[PDB]
């Protein structure tokens, strides 16, 4: 639910 | 891992609310195939709880059963000082796949990657 829902982390 | 205090952005609040939203279709996918629907009051014989309404009309009388156990991980991460950023695009599991038309829209279970940042952040959660 985080991740592929319009999210990135770098 | 100790953590000591935090200063978090108002940006992190609607997570969440976005949270039980979501949540609340696999609720209704566990106890759909049991003999629990929706009705007029909790009762034994015709098998009723107080949960079973709409995610967003969840009474006040039970509402930190969904909201406790998810802001808790977010201290090991964002103490230590990890990172939450997004995207512009939001809105992207809505088209990637009973009152007021509800149904689950079930994300998939057989679909998954892994990678340094990615497991690091699965596995603090759930440590």
């Amino acid at each position: 639910f985080l991740q592929i829902s319009g999210y990135v982390v770098s | 891992v100790d953590t000591s205090n935090i200063t978090i952005p108002e940006k992190l609040e609607y997570f969440i609310n976005k949270y039980a939203e979501h949540s609340h279709d696999k609720w209704s996918m566990d106890k759909l195939a049991n003999g629990w629907i929706y009705g007029e009051i909790y009762s034994d014989s015709s098998k009723i709880q107080p949960l079973m309404k709409p995610y967003k009309l969840l009474s006040e009388k039970e509402k930190e059963i969904y909201r406790w156990p998810i802001k808790e991980s977010l201290k090991t991460m964002l103490a230590w000082g990890w990172r939450i950023e997004r995207t512009r695009e939001g809105d992207s599991m809505a088209l990637y796949n009973a009152a007021h038309g509800y149904s689950p829209r079930a994300i998939d279970m057989s679909n998954v990657t892994l990678s340094r940042d990615l497991h690091a952040m699965a596995e603090m959660m759930a440590e």
